[PDB]
């Protein structure tokens, strides 16, 4: 039922301008705060800008400070990214990413498909030292990830977000603050951590259980994610 | 300060509930609430009907720029001291009585009066600890027929003291004075009333007059000027 | 600020009679009362009439009953008319005006407690014979 | 014109002072007091306002007996200097508060009659304590140099000081007057000119919307429509005539300092200016009898 | 005649159910407590304030989680509050802005809704369309729906105007039961902490014990002398407490079928809207008609605390699931919270 | 008709109160007893009863 179809990308000249397009779909995007996270085409997941409900906060990266304005539009159900100025690092594959936010919400929820834009040539640290582990289907198995600075809070719920990027595919939410776990996603994914260092373990192992996982915070705004944790196949 | 992203996240959207739902109370806060109350499907329908043209019925007119809203509360049939206190600050309440049931008498059967079972409902109405403020709008209905009704029998039938002559004015003006005579917050209140009928269609402006000098004097009393 | 001058000086014997007129500009009886000082040569400014809420006739009691002010907002003039003069009136008299305070509660009185820092006059040397 | 004031001035007025002083405190604390019993009851959209009203009218007459004994002592203020300048201060800052008071009560009964959809709409915060509380603070910033400038000297050595306030410590001795003028008129100006004018167009597009509605065809509604009119005139009626000896008096000598009227005008102002504020008192003595009481709901409230 | 023979039956099993009880009572719960020391001055302060409301608010029900907690007002709106916070989660439009009973489910999936309109609306808090939607709209009550509880995410037990008291399954919107018996309006309803029985009081002044698995009633209680407008279930389900109209909460008992002791005040002449009690029993809190609420010692009946914060009627109230905190709902817009 | 409708009322109330009566009936000292023992056995959970500290208090803190 719930769409994020993107539009935009392609071949750019650098230095050059190109307004990212998102075409909602019925989800009451008039109530949701919705973010945009790039890849490069071989590299991790980095947020970029992001609008709250009805416009109020618009946030930004340090390095589209002052070249990416985030803007929505809640008729038409349509989210803005437009990039003004444009560098030969910014050839990444972006994702719009629905959030709401209430005592039990459940943040980065959607993901969208994404679209690639090609252009021709403090803040948290997520490690996940882990980047690459043999696994086998059906064998018990942990990701970690580690935080610079403690996600736990005075509110007493630490701030970690687990996401599961399968092969060609969108990341899916698997947990948001730890040891909750998201909707639509199979009991065999556990949390738990210690508010500095985190873990993810998986209890099965499947055909949809192999791809790149990353750890993503919200204490504070910058929302690193962790570079991505990968699940060789057998 | 030191609230979470999130947090601060959950509060934008505690402020956008709040503009909301100010703007919904402010909508809200501008339109008429009216009562409709009968002896039980005496002219209920036809004026609301008329007007226009199983729990409670809402229906919803605007006239000269004043959006209007009806409650019927008819086909509640229960205790109606338990619910009746939630109209409190409605603007008016419209009292619909049958000038036809003067000579019915099979009110609740046995022998008593729909007249006189109007006029109780009518000062348990009017009498009210919560309607002690608001005005009552009183409609009598079956005027194209209390014509023939007064012509064939007696007021006195149904009025065992003095009912003056047969004739449809003076008549109509002894059950007014009769109806309007329950008021013990004569200070307060003031009973609107008029005679309508089937081919009435002058309900609605008598309405708008009606509830229209109603915010008129509320808002003199609230200014103190009254 | 008010420009007013003493008129007069003349010569006269003891016993004599004379008019004292300063004109001023600028000082009405609405705002700017005034009033008239001397200077006998080596002396000190002693006041000889002076226009107040209080009194009214605030004449000196050395001059008491013999001198005669008068003010006159339409005219802008402040007549003394003296009587019998003494050799001691040989004055350097100052016509001086000082402005009105205020009515809200005050009383609408003549603030002669500001009269060093008022507005003097240039004095005229009143010359008498005996 | 060697006429200083009449006699009676220093005999009659402290005696009015001392009875209005009488009057306006026994009815501006029952009204306040029932005003004080019935605010959680009536929730009226101006309770506050003329709970403000009574506050500063209690205000403005307590310090009046010092001016009473002032002009029973002649012209002479022996309550002292700060005295002097608190109660001067108390009073201008009573003054502006009742006038501008009066006007805002006015603009709410014009937003809560005229348009009972938008204006009220825009009525919402002036009904809130908000709206006296930066009234109370503007009028006490128009006051401040009344507190600033009062003094206590003693003039033409009579020994019997009067409550004069000085002026050498911000202004010239030279330009002293027109400083004074300046100050009287922008008093004038900000204190009555522009909020008597607020309350007069209030009142007549109220007047205007209560003889648009009530028609003569109505017997109850003619005699409702008369006894409505009637009270809006009176408090306009009421305002403009307390308030045109005060502030015009005041504003004719200003002119009169630049006019040169004739000297006998002067005498003859600066003795009635006394009477002038008799009356302005009496205006506020009066004030809670058409306002609060004139209410048959206050009425109830008190029984 | 035969209509006559059996009123003189039912007379007669009125009598055998009255000396019943006589002869189990043995000792009253005033006696048996005396010896057992005061619980001394319950002064609850107001710690939250929840504003938003902008009419008079006509139920209020925890949240499980005793955080999260929903409040019906006379304006189409059910405002749900995180109570730790003040903020307000979600706003819901009302098809029907009379409604005097809302529940949240344990589970925190539903929030139900209901009033004059005669229909039990369940709107799903959780969806993926990001917004609360009404689920199902139970309809078949012919009065004014008084009380709706949930038993479980599809069984909701409500009582409406009529002497009924029907038990609804959400997915299929039938009565699996109607619960008939009383002869007055219900006002009150309590489902029992084991979640198979209830109690159920109306205008004919007696509240009765129903079972929710056989559909049947118990056990009837009586003593009250006029309209009971609020009912609560002790923390263990062996006793249950009534607010009236008689200015007196009653506690009845299940085991020994007879009330336990009245809680009423020379003074207190208004009646009693809400009742709910604090957990371990001990507190009893009733929310009056005088514009405030009182903390009543259940084993003593003592006046031990008045929470006076409200400027109207305190129409509901309610404890924490942990027994924390407490809160108010009135007719003056504000609900607040008690600690 | 309505006197048959009378008829099956009074059957029910009838049998109603005869199921009413046919239940085991409790000691109301033993009820009370018990109603006793349960608060003094959780009354040291009663955050209302026994006041908390701030850091247990999820509201004043």
């Amino acid at each position: 039922d719930v769409q994020l179809v993107e539009s935009g990308g392609g071949l750019v000249q650098p230095g050059g301008s190109r307004k990212l397009s998102c075409s909602a779909s019925g989800f009451a995007f008039s109530s949701f705060g919705m973010h945009w996270v790039r890849q490069a085409p071989e590299k991790g997941l980095e947020w970029v800008a992001y609008i709250s409900s009805g416009s109020g906060t618009i946030y930004y990266a340090d390095t589209v400070k002052g070249r990416f304005t985030i803007s929505r539009d809640d008729p038409k159900n349509t989210l803005f990214l437009q990039m003004t100025s444009l560098r030969s690092e910014d050839t990444a594959m972006y994702y719009c990413v629905r959030s709401i936010y209430y005592y039990g919400s459940s943040p980065f929820d959607f993901w969208g498909q994404g679209t690639t834009l090609t252009v021709s040539s403090s803040d948290i640290v997520m490690t996940q030292a882990t980047s690459s582990v043999p696994v086998t289907p059906g064998e018990s198995v942990s990701i970690s990830c580690r935080s610079s600075k403690s996600l736990l809070h005075s509110n007493g719920n630490t701030y970690l977000y687990w996401f599961l990027q399968r092969p060609g595919q969108s990341p899916q939410l698997l947990i948001y603050r730890m040891s909750n776990l998201a909707s639509g996603v199979p009991d065999r994914f556990s949390g738990s951590g210690s508010g500095t260092a985190f873990t993810l373990t998986i209890s099965r192992l499947e055909a949809e259980d192999v791809g790149v996982y990353y750890c993503m915070q919200h204490l504070e705004y910058p929302l690193t994610f962790g570079a991505g944790t990968k699940l060789e196949l057998k | 300060c030191t609230l979470s992203a999130e947090d601060k996240a959950a509060v934008e959207r505690s402020k956008m509930i709040d503009r909301n739902l100010r703007e919904d109370g402010e909508k809200a806060a501008r339109e008429v609430k009216l009562l409709l109350l009968g002896a039980g499907e005496s002219g209920k329908s036809t004026i609301v009907k008329q007007m226009k043209i199983t729990g409670i019925v809402e229906t919803h007119f605007t006239f000269k720029d004043l959006h209007f809203k009806m409650f019927d509360v008819g086909g509640q049939r229960s205790e109606r001291k338990k619910w009746i206190h939630c109209f409190e600050g409605v603007t008016a309440i419209i009292f619909c009585v049958a000038l036809s049931d003067y000579d019915l008498v099979l009110a609740e059967d046995e022998e008593m009066n729909r007249m006189h079972e109007s006029m109780k409902l009518f000062d348990s109405i009017c009498n009210n600890k919560w309607f002690t403020d608001t005005s009552i709008i009183l409609f009598l209905n079956k005027k194209d027929l209390f014509e023939e009704k007064i012509k064939k029998s007696p007021l006195t039938i149904c009025y065992p003291e003095y009912a003056g002559s047969n004739t449809y004015e003076e008549a109509a003006a002894y059950i007014q004075c009769q109806f309007e005579d329950l008021n013990k917050r004569k200070d307060t209140k003031e009973i609107y009333t008029h005679f309508t009928c089937a081919t009435d269609t002058k309900n609605v402006q008598f309405v708008f007059d009606a509830v229209t000098d109603v915010i008129i004097k509320n808002n003199l009393k609230d200014c103190g000027l009254f | 600020q008010v420009q007013l001058v003493e008129s007069g000086g003349g010569s006269v014997q003891s016993g004599g009679s004379l008019t004292l007129s300063c004109a001023a500009s600028g000082s009405t009886y609405s705002s700017h009362c005034m009033g008239w000082f001397r200077q006998a040569p080596g002396k000190e400014r002693e006041g000889v009439a002076l226009m107040t809420r209080s009194r009214g006739t605030s004449y000196a009691d050395s001059v008491k009953g013999r001198f005669t002010i008068s003010q006159d907002n339409t005219k802008n003039i402040l007549y003394l008319q003296m009587n019998s003069l003494k050799p001691e009136d040989t004055a350097m008299y100052y016509c001086a005006a000082v402005p009105r305070a205020g009515i809200e509660y005050s009383g609408a009185y003549c603030k002669w407690n500001m009269k060093d820092s008022g507005s003097w006059g240039q004095g005229t040397q009143v010359t008498v014979s005996s | 014109c060697e006429y200083t004031d009449w006699k009676s001035s220093g005999a009659l007025i402290p005696a009015i002072y001392m009875l209005v002083f009488l009057l306006g405190t026994t009815g501006n604390g029952l009204v306040l007091w029932t005003v004080f019993r019935s605010s959680r009851e009536k929730r009226r959209s101006a309770d506050i306002f003329i709970a403000s009203l009574a506050v500063a009218d209690l205000t403005f007459v307590v310090t009046l007996p010092l001016w009473a004994t002032y002009t029973y002592r002649d012209y002479d203020w022996p309550f002292g200097t700060f005295f002097c300048k608190l109660s001067s201060y108390l009073i201008f800052v009573n003054m502006y508060a009742s006038v501008f008071c009066l006007t805002g009560l006015s603009f709410d009964r014009y937003l809560a009659i005229v348009r009972p959809v938008a204006n009220a709409r825009l009525r919402l915060r002036v009904s809130g304590a908000v709206a006296t509380a930066v009234l109370w603070v503007l009028a006490a910033l128009l006051a401040m140099p009344v507190m600033v400038l009062r003094t206590t000297g003693d003039l033409e050595n009579t020994t019997k000081v009067q409550c004069y306030m000085d002026y050498s410590m911000v202004a010239t001795v030279s330009s002293e007057w027109a400083w004074e003028v300046g100050l009287g008129v922008s008093s004038t100006t900000v204190g009555f000119v522009v909020p008597f004018t607020i309350m007069l167009t209030c009142y007549f597009f109220i007047a205007q919307t209560i003889a648009g509605h009530f028609r003569k065809e109505r017997i109850e509604g003619l005699r409702k429509r008369r006894r409505l009119l009637s009270i809006i005139v009176v408090l306009v009626v009421t305002f403009a005539l307390c308030w045109m000896p005060y502030h015009l008096v005041k504003t004719l000598y200003m002119l009169g300092s630049l006019l040169h009227w004739p000297c006998d005008f002067d005498l003859f102002l600066m003795n009635i200016f006394p009477y002038c504020t008799c009356i302005s008192y009496v205006n506020s003595c009066l004030n809670p009898f058409l306002y609060a009481f004139f209410d048959p709901r206050f009425r109830q409230a008190c029984t | 005649s035969e209509l006559d023979q059996l009123r003189q039956e039912a007379e007669q099993l009125k009598n055998q159910i009255r000396d019943a009880r006589k002869a189990c009572a043995d000792a009253t719960l005033s006696q048996i407590t005396n010896n057992i020391d005061p619980v001394g001055r319950i002064q609850m302060r107001t710690r939250r304030t929840l504003r938003g409301h902008l009419a008079k608010i006509y139920a209020m029900h925890w949240g499980t989680d005793s955080r999260l907690l929903v409040s019906a007002s006379q304006d189409g709106k059910l405002i749900i509050w995180d109570s730790y916070t003040t903020n307000k989660v979600h706003a819901i439009p009302l098809r029907s802005s009379w409604v005097m009973t809302c529940a949240y489910a344990p589970s925190g999936n539903y929030v139900a809704c209901g009033g004059l309109d005669n229909i039990c609306s369940i709107y799903n808090l959780k969806t993926r369309e990001g917004n609360v939607r009404v689920s199902r709209e139970l309809a078949g009550h012919t009065g004014y729906l008084s009380c709706c509880r949930f038993l479980d995410d599809n069984q909701i037990v409500t009582s409406s105007g009529d002497t009924t008291c029907a038990l609804w399954d959400i997915e299929t919107g039938q009565q699996t039961t109607t619960f008939t018996g009383h002869t007055g309006d219900v006002m009150s309803l309590s489902l029992a902490p084991d979640t198979r029985l209830f109690v159920s009081g109306a205008c004919d002044a007696s509240a009765k014990l129903w079972d929710v698995r056989e559909g049947m009633c118990r056990q009837t209680f009586t003593g009250h002398e006029s309209d009971i407008n609020a009912i609560c279930f002790f923390p263990n389900g062996n006793a249950f407490a009534t607010g009236s109209d008689d200015a007196t909460c009653r506690l009845f008992d299940l085991r020994a079928d007879q009330e336990l002791m009245t809680y009423s005040h020379d003074n207190i002449i208004c009646g009693i809207t809400s009742v709910s009690f604090s957990k371990s029993g001990r507190l009893l809190l009733a929310g009056y008609d005088d514009f405030n609420c009182n903390v009543w010692d259940a084993l003593k009946a003592d006046r031990a605390g008045v929470l006076a914060g409200h400027d109207n009627r305190v129409s509901c109230l309610g404890v924490t699931d942990d027994g924390m905190a407490v809160a108010t709902g009135s007719w003056d817009s504000f609900l607040k919270i008690w600690n | 008709s309505n006197n048959t409708a009378s008829i099956a009322q009074a059957r029910k109330l009838v049998e109603q109160l005869k199921m009413e009566a046919n239940i085991d009936r409790i000691k109301v000292s033993k009820a009370a007893a018990d109603l006793m023992a349960y608060c003094e056995a959780h009354a040291k959970e009663d955050p209302l009863l026994t006041p908390v500290p701030a850091s247990e208090n999820p509201f004043r803190e």
